[PDB]
RNA sequence: AAUCCAUGACCAAAGAAUCGUCACAAAUCGAAGCUUACAAAAUGGAGUAAAAUUUUGUUUACUCAGUAAUAUGCUUUGGGUUGAAAGUCUCCCACCAAUUCGUAUGCGGAAAACGUAAUGAGAUUUAAAAAUAAUUGUUUAAAUCAACUCAUUAAGGAGGAUGCCCUUGGGUAUUCUGCUUCUUGACCUGGUACCUCUAUUGCAGGGUACUGGUGUUUUCUUCGGUACUGGAUUCCGUUUGUAUGGAAUCUAAACCAUAGUUAUGACGAUUGCUCUUUCCCGUGCUGGAUCGAGUAACCCAAUGGAGCUUACUAUUCUUGGUCCAUGGAUU
C-alpha cells in the first residue's frame, strides 16, 4: 500500500592497534586517533560490493537475496566516513548484522563499522549527523585549550 | 495581616520578549537548557544578538547556574548585569463578617534586586 | 547505559607474570570499548580449577585497578570492576569460595563435563554460568537444570566475541547459542564480549540485531542486558562490602 | 469603587416570613450612580432571573436588554494593543488619556482590580485602515503611573457615558446619522481634494452636526482574566469588522473558551457546575443520553465492556462485577447513597462488614443493591426529586459541619478542588476519585518521592496494590491534559467529610474503563 | 390464513480497550509541553554567642523561609482524527439598505451540482437513463413490495365540519372561507420642474420628484465600490485650530495542528466479542471455568470544516430488522 523506506548510517572507525607506542588518555585525544582518515581505496561500489560479499558468505542465498532488493548507498564521502545505506523496514536488522559482521576490506585491515542512528527519512539523518558533528567540534575547543 | 503581591511591569515591543526567558523559582533545569538552545538558535531568525535570561529573588542561583553552564560548556560570551525590579504589593489596611478578599485595597512599591544574564553565540 | 562484564586479562596462571605489551593492549580495547560508547566496564581473569589458590588476601587480584586504571577512571570517566571466572571439570581441588568471594565481585563457572553442570547447579554460590562458545558443549543443555539455576537468580552468559575470532567456529558458536536460548526459554540471558584486542568489539545496535536474528526478541536483548548486568553489579558491590 | 465581579449567584423566594434559598449559578452585577444596577447572566437562567424579578416590581424599574446591549470578550496580553487601533476619540478626554498609555502596559496582572474607561468613540467604519497609537514614551513607563491610575479617574463622563447608555433616548439618537458605505467613500473621495495641498489623508475627519456619537463600555475581570467591552446592538458589527481586521486576532468560540477557562483553574456553569438545579439537570440529562446512543449505536464486540472488567475493587462484590457507578455520566446519585449506607453502617458499628420495607442494611453489598434498585425504579420516571450534591462554601463557618432509613434525604456537600497528577498517568472526564487507605500508606509515598532501576531511569513497572469499594469521595467531570505544566490535570470536587478525615492530600484517580490508579495531589479553589 | 424452524436476497449502524520496555549534559520511528522572572529575607530582614569599647558603634563565629529544591531528566499522544484518509464531485474560509443572485417560495441550513416529508404520474412508444459535472466489476425499475428521476404543497393567529379517549368540558389529526405578516428598487431612453460647480446668460455635466413606451438588454457563464493585515528606530507641529496628525531609513517575515509532510516502528502481557468442545446449580440468565481458532476486509493523511457518491466484512472479526422468496410441521 506504501514503500517504507529506511536508511541506516555508519561510521568507520579505526582502532589505534599499535602495542610498541604508548596513548594518551582522554576524550578528544582518541576521538581523533579514532577518526583519523578513512584510505584512498575507498569507494561506493567497493563498499556495496564488500557488504554484499559479506552478507552472501553470513546469511546465505535467500538472506542476500531478500536484502539485496533495495540494498543501495545513497550518500557517502571518504573525508569523513559517514555513509548512509537504504533499505526496507523488514530487513533492516539483517543489514545491522551484516554491518557488524563487517571484517575487513579487501586490501586494507583492522577497521570498525559502527551504526550510529537508523530511521526512515532521511531529512532527520541529515539533522542527527549535523548534530553530531557539531557535538564533535565541542570536545576540540575544549581540548585545544 | 493578608497581603497579596502582582507580577511587575514588563513592557516588551514584540522581539524582547521572544529572545528572553524569565526563570521562575518552580522552572526545572533541563527544560531551561532546552529553551535556551532553541532561543539560541531561533535568534539570528528572528533578528537579534543575544538572549536575555531574567531571574529575580530564589531563582537567581539556578539562573546564574544556567549562566555558567553555557559559560564553559559551549564557551559562549556571557554578560551579566544587576538591575532593580519595582514590584507593586496590595494589602489591605484597618480603619460585619466580609470575605479577607473582598476588603479596601492600599498599593505599596517593594525594591528587589534581579540579575539579567545575556548569551551570545 | 551500557555494561560490559566479559573483558579477559591475558594471563591464565598465577605464575604467569603479565607483560607490559598486554596491560597496552588491554588499555586499546578499553579505549575503544569506551569510544564506541561504554559506561560500565568489568575485566574478567580466567583461572583453572586444578591449580592451587595462595595463602593471601592481599594478592588473590593481580590487577589492583586503583594503581593500574585508577588514572584512566577519573580522566576519561569510566569504572572497572573485579570478575573471575571457574574452569570446572570435575569434584576435586577445590572447596573454596568464602575467600574468593570477598576479593573479587564477580564469581563465575565454567563446566565443560556432565558432573561440572550439576556441581554448578547444586553449591556454587555463582552469578553467571558460561560455556565455551568457542568449541562443542559438553553433552546438551535440558531444561531440568536450567530452569532450577534460573529461578534461584543464576543467568546464563552468551559471550558475541568467540564468534569473531575465525570462520570455522562460528557454527559451532551458532549451534550452542541456540541451543541455549531454546533451554533457558529467553528469561535469564547476559551477554559479555570476550575480546581482547580492540578489532573485535561492536556497539549495541549491531550485538541487538545479532542477538535478535539468533532466537532472542527484542524485549529480552534490552530489559535482560541492561537491568540485569546493573542488577548483578549491585549485587556484587553489596556482597563485597557487606 | 463599582468594580466588576463574578459570584455565586442565587434564587431568593420569601413570600411572607418565610425564606428558602436554592443555587442558582453564575452572574455579573455591576453598579453606577448607585442606583443603575446591571446584572448579566446566562439566558437560560436569566429568564427565570427576569421572571422572579417582575414578580417583585412594585417599588422598582425593570428593564430588558436582550437586543439592544452587546458585549464581546478580548484575551491576550496585546488585547488592548488592537482595541486602542480600532477605537477612536470624538474630542478630548482622560479615559482616553489614560487607556492611551494602558494599551502599552502588556502586562494585565500588572493592572489592579479597578479599571473602567468609557468614553464616545467614533463610528468604526469611519476609519480605513487600523493605524496604531503613538508609541514614543514606551521605555518610561514606571509603576508611579499605575499608582496613580488609582487615584486620578474620571468618574463624572464614565457616569455620563453610562447613563447615556442606560437611557434609551440617547440609545436610539445615537442612530440619528447612520452613514452609508457608500456615503464614506464619498466622502473620503471628496477628501482627495481638500484645502492642505500637502499631505495624504485617507482617513475622514468628525464632525459635530452630521456625525453619530457611539459610546463605548470597557471592563476588566479579574476572575476570568479578560477585557469585555459593550456596545450597543447594531453597533457592534462594525466594530468586529475592524477588531478580527487586526491580523493577529483569531475568533474564539465556546469549546476554545471552555478549553481557555479549564486552563488556569475555572468552572462552568453548564458542563462542571454539578450542584445547581439546571447546570446538573441538563449535564446528567444530555451527557448520559448522548452516550447511551453512542453506545448502544456499536454492536456487541465493538465498544468497551464497562460490565465484565475484573480487578477493579479488591475483594469483588457480586452485585456489579463491572463499573461501580454509571457506565457513561459520573453520577453523584450513586456517591451520597453509598456514602450515606457506610456511614449509617459506622454509626450502627464501630466495623464495617463486607460480605454475609427495605432491610436493615448490614453489609455494604446491601447498600449497592439499594443503589441498582432505585436506579431501575428511576429508569422509568424523572430523576433528582430535590438534589444530589449541594457546595457548602460557607455554611462550615456559619455554623459547624454537621453530618429514620432513608439513604437519599440528606445530600452531601462537596468543596470544589483540582487534584494534579504528579506521575505517569492521564486523565479523563467522568473519573473517578479515591481516598488512599491506610495500610497501604508508605507506598504510595515511596512512589512519590521516588523508585528507580538500577539502570536510572523510573520505576513504574510493580504490582498495584489496588484498594477496596467503599474509597468513592469524587468524580472528575473536567480532565484533560493540562499543557501549561506538562502534566494531567483533573477537575473533580471531592467531599469535605473525607477531606478532613486523611491526614494528607493525597488522593487516587482513576478512569471509567481503566482499571489504573494513579497517585495525585488536590488543591482548594475558591470559587 | 396464524406461529416456529433453516437458507437465500435487500436496507440500516459500528470499526474493542488497558499496562510495561527500547544507551550517549540529549535522544527517538516521531511530536508537543514543563517562561506573565519574588521564600513579602530591599521601608538599607529578624536574633543569638565572644572580645574590646564608660551603652551606642565596630571585628569575628552561627540560626531562621523545612509544604525546601533535587542536573538532558520528566508527562502525554501518534494512519479512517467524527468511518471511508480513497475519488477528474460542489461550497465556505473580506465587507458592501444593494449594477453586490435585496431569494418572506414544503421543512432544517451561511452556502451546497445538500438531508428528509405528503400526494399524482412516468419508461429509448418517455420531461429525461438504453438494444442505430463526478463516481461505480455488476452499476434505477420494468408480478407485488423496495430504489432513482421529475411535477405540486409560503410562516403564524381566529371560526365551522368530521374521526378518536372522553360524553359539562378539554386534547390531537384532516379539510373550506378568510385577516395579520409592508425598506416609495428588473435595467435602460426621451420630455418637463428645482438646486450646486465651471467664478454674468443661452448652453455643457450630476442628483432628486412625476408621466409614457419593448426599447436591437443576440457579450443567455466572471466585467460595481473601499480596504499598506510582518517587525525596528528617528525627525517635526501642538492649549491660535485639530488632542493627536505628517513624512523618512533598513530587513523579510507572516511558521501555524490535544498526528502533522508522506514518520506513526519492535515484540511481551491482560481484559472483552463470534462459533464450536464439556461440566454445574433451578428450563433459563450480557452466568462461571477450562480445550482451541479468529480480532478481519476496503485502504492509508500532507492546510482546516460540511454535503453527496463510490469500495468493505464467504472456515478472509460482527450486529439489528424486513421479505404477496422458497423448504418442513401444527391449527
Ligand atoms: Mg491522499
Amino acid at each position: 500500500v506504501r514503500l517504507k523506506s529506511r536508511y541506516i548510517l555508519f561510521e568507520i572507525i579505526f582502532p589505534p592497534t599499535d602495542t610498541n607506542v604508548e596513548e594518551s588518555v582522554s576524550k578528544a585525544d582518541i576521538l581523533l586517533s579514532h577518526h583519523r582518515a578513512s584510505p584512498a581505496d575507498v569507494s561506493i561500489k567497493s563498499i556495496l560490493q564488500e557488504i554484499r560479499r559479506s552478507l552472501s558468505l553470513n546469511l546465505g542465498d535467500y538472506g542476500s537475496a531478500k536484502c539485496n532488493s533495495l540494498l543501495q548507498l545513497k550518500y557517502f564521502s571518504n573525508k569523513t566516513s559517514t555513509g548512509i545505506i537504504r533499505c526496507h523496514r523488514e530487513d533492516c536488522d539483517l543489514v545491522i548484522m551484516a554491518l557488524m559482521l563487517m571484517s575487513k576490506i579487501g586490501d586494507v585491515d583492522g577497521l570498525i563499522v559502527n551504526p550510529v542512528k537508523v530511521s526512515g527519512t532521511i531529512k532527520k539523518i541529515e539533522q542527527f549527523a549535523m548534530r553530531r558533528n557539531s557535538k564533535i567540534l565541542n570536545i576540540i575547543k575544549c581540548s585545544q585549550s | 495581616k493578608r497581603v497579596t503581591k502582582h507580577p511587575s511591569l514588563k513592557t516588551l515591543t514584540h522581539k524582547q520578549i521572544h529572545t528572553t526567558i524569565f526563570v521562575k523559582s518552580t522552572t526545572p533545569y533541563v527544560s531551561a537548557l532546552k529553551r535556551i538552545n532553541k532561543f539560541l538558535d531561533s535568534v539570528h531568525k528572528q533578528g537579534s544578538s543575544y538572549v536575555a535570561v531574567l531571574g529575580m529573588g530564589k531563582a537567581v542561583e539556578k539562573t546564574l547556574a544556567l549562566g555558567c553552564h553555557f559559560q564553559d560548556q559551549k564557551n559562549k560570551k556571557i554578560e551579566v548585569y544587576t538591575k532593580t525590579i519595582e514590584v507593586l504589593d496590595e494589602v489591605i489596611t484597618e480603619g460585619s463578617d466580609v470575605e479577607d478578599d473582598d476588603k479596601e485595597t492600599q498599593l505599596k512599591k517593594r525594591a528587589v534586586s534581579g540579575v539579567e544574564l545575556r548569551i551570545y553565540v | 547505559m551500557l555494561v560490559d562484564l566479559n573483558v579477559p586479562w591475558p594471563q591464565n596462571s598465577y605464575a604467569d607474570k603479565v607483560t607490559s605489551q598486554a596491560v597496552n593492549n588491554l588499555i586499546k580495547t578499553l579505549s575503544t570499548l569506551h569510544m564506541l560508547g561504554y559506561t560500565h566496564i568489568a575485566i574478567n581473569f580466567t583461572v583453572n580449577h586444578s591449580e592451587k589458590f595462595p595463602n593471601d588476601v592481599k594478592l588473590l587480584n593481580p590487577i589492583d585497578i586503583k594503581r593500574r586504571f585508577g588514572e584512566l577512571m577519573d580522566r576519561t570517566g569510566l569504572k572497572l570492576y573485579s570478575r573471575i571466572t571457574l574452569i570446572i571439570d570435575d569434584p576435586s581441588k577445590g572447596q573454596s569460595l568464602s575467600k574468593i568471594s570477598q576479593a573479587f565481585d564477580i564469581v563465575a563457572a565454567l563446566p565443560i563435563s556432565e558432573k561440572g553442570l550439576t556441581l554448578s547447579t547444586t553449591n556454587l554460590d555463582i552469578d553467571l554460568l558460561t560455556f565455551q562458545y568457542g568449541s562443542r558443549l559438553p553433552t546438551f543443555l535440558k531444561h531440568k537444570s536450567i530452569c532450577s539455576c534460573v529461578n534461584r537468580g543464576v543467568k546464563l552468559e552468551i559471550v558475541y566475541g568467540y564468534a569473531l575470532r575465525d570462520v570455522q567456529a562460528r557454527r559451532q558458536f551458532v549451534s550452542n547459542v541456540r541451543s541455549v536460548i531454546r533451554s533457558s526459554r529467553s528469561r535469564g540471558i547476559v551477554i559479555g564480549s570476550g575480546a581482547m584486542s580492540p578489532l573485535e568489539c561492536r556497539n549495541i545496535l549491531g550485538v541487538t540485531s545479532l542477538i535478535k536474528n539468533l532466537g532472542l526478541p527484542s524485549d529480552r536483548c534490552s530489559k535482560a542486558m541492561g537491568d540485569l548486568a546493573s542488577l548483578v553489579l549491585l549485587n556484587g558491590r553489596l556482597r563485597n562490602k557487606s | 469603587g463599582q468594580v466588576l465581579f463574578q459570584g455565586l449567584i442565587y434564587s431568593f423566594n420569601e413570600e411572607n416570613g418565610e425564606d428558602s434559598t436554592k443555587p442558582l449559578g453564575p452572574c455579573d452585577v455591576f453598579w453606577v450612580q448607585k442606583d443603575t444596577a446591571i446584572i448579566r447572566l446566562h439566558p437560560s437562567i436569566y429568564t427565570q432571573v427576569f421572571n422572579i424579578l417582575l414578580q417583585h416590581k412594585e417599588k422598582l424599574t425593570v428593564q430588558d436588554c436582550r437586543y439592544s446591549l452587546a458585549s464581546v470578550t478580548l484575551k491576550g496580553a496585546k488585547a488592548l494593543e488592537s482595541l486602542a487601533s480600532c477605537l477612536r476619540s470624538t474630542e478630548y478626554s482622560k479615559s482616553f488619556e489614560q487607556f492611551k498609555m494602558v494599551s502599552m502596559i502588556t502586562d494585565h496582572n500588572a493592572l489592579p482590580q479597578r479599571c473602567t474607561f468609557a468614553f464616545e468613540a467614533i463610528d468604526p467604519r469611519h476609519l480605513a485602515a487600523p493605524k496604531k497609537l503613538n508609541d514614543s514614551q514606551r521605555k518610561t513607563v514606571n509603576s508611579d503611573d499605575i499608582l496613580s491610575l488609582h487615584e486620578n479617574y474620571p468618574q463624572d463622563e464614565i457616569n455620563a457615558v453610562f447613563n447615556e447608555l442606560c437611557d434609551p433616548e440617547s440609545r436610539t439618537q445615537s442612530y440619528n446619522n447612520q452613514n452609508t458605505l457608500k456615503e464614506i467613500s464619498a466622502r473620503r473621495y471628496k477628501l482627495l481634494t481638500a484645502t492642505p495641498n500637502s499631505i495624504n489623508k485617507t482617513t475622514v475627519p468628525f464632525k459635530e452636526s452630521d456625525d453619530p456619537s457611539i459610546p463605548l463600555v470597557i471592563i476588566r475581570r479579574l476572575k476570568t482574566r479578560d477585557w469585555i467591552v459593550v456596545l450597543p446592538w447594531f453597533w457592534l458589527l462594525p466594530l468586529w469588522h475592524l477588531l478580527n481586521r487586526i491580523p493577529r486576532m483569531y475568533h474564539i468560540g465556546l469549546r476554545q473558551f471552555q478549553q481557555i477557562q479549564y486552563e488556569n483553574k475555572q468552572l462552568y456553569f453548564p458542563d462542571d457546575y454539578p450542584f445547581t438545579q439546571l447546570g446538573y439537570i441538563e449535564n446528567s440529562f444530555y451527557k448520559k443520553e448522548a452516550s447511551k446512543t453512542k453506545w448502544d449505536r456499536k454492536p456487541m464486540g465493538k465498544r468497551i465492556n464497562f460490565e465484565k472488567i475484573k480487578d477493579i475493587h479488591n475483594t469483588k462484590l457480586p452485585a456489579y462485577s463491572g463499573e461501580i457507578g454509571d457506565f457513561f455520566s459520573s453520577d453523584w446519585r450513586f456517591l451520597q447513597i453509598l456514602r450515606n449506607g457506610i456511614d449509617y453502617l459506622q454509626r450502627n458499628d464501630k466495623t464495617l462488614e463486607l460480605m454475609d420495607g427495605v432491610r436493615d442494611i448490614n453489609c455494604v453489598n446491601d447498600v449497592l443493591e439499594f443503589c441498582k434498585d432505585y436506579e431501575a425504579k428511576t429508569k422509568a420516571m424523572s430523576l433528582s426529586i430535590e438534589e444530589n450534591i449541594p457546595v457548602a462554601l460557607c455554611k462550615n463557618r456559619k455554623c459547624q459541619f454537621r453530618t429514620s432509613f432513608s439513604l437519599t434525604f440528606f445530600p452531601r456537600c462537596i468543596i470544589a478542588v483540582s487534584c494534579t497528577l504528579l506521575e505517569r498517568g492521564h486523565p479523563k472526564d467522568n473519573a473517578r476519585i479515591y481516598q488512599v487507605p491506610e495500610k497501604d500508606l508508605e507506598h504510595w509515598l515511596q512512589l512519590a518521592k521516588g523508585v528507580y532501576r538500577p539502570n536510572g531511569r523510573k520505576d513504574h513497572d510493580l504490582k498495584i496494590p489496588l484498594p477496596e469499594v467503599h474509597d468513592l469521595i469524587g468524580f472528575i467531570t473536567s480532565g484533560t491534559y493540562h499543557l501549561n505544566c506538562g502534566n494531567g490535570m483533573g477537575i473533580g470536587f471531592i467531599d469535605h467529610h473525607a477531606a478532613i478525615r486523611q491526614p494528607t492530600r493525597y488522593v487516587l484517580i482513576r478512569n471509567v474503563g481503566t482499571n489504573t490508579y494513579r497517585l495525585g495531589e488536590w488543591s482548594k479553589i475558591s470559587v
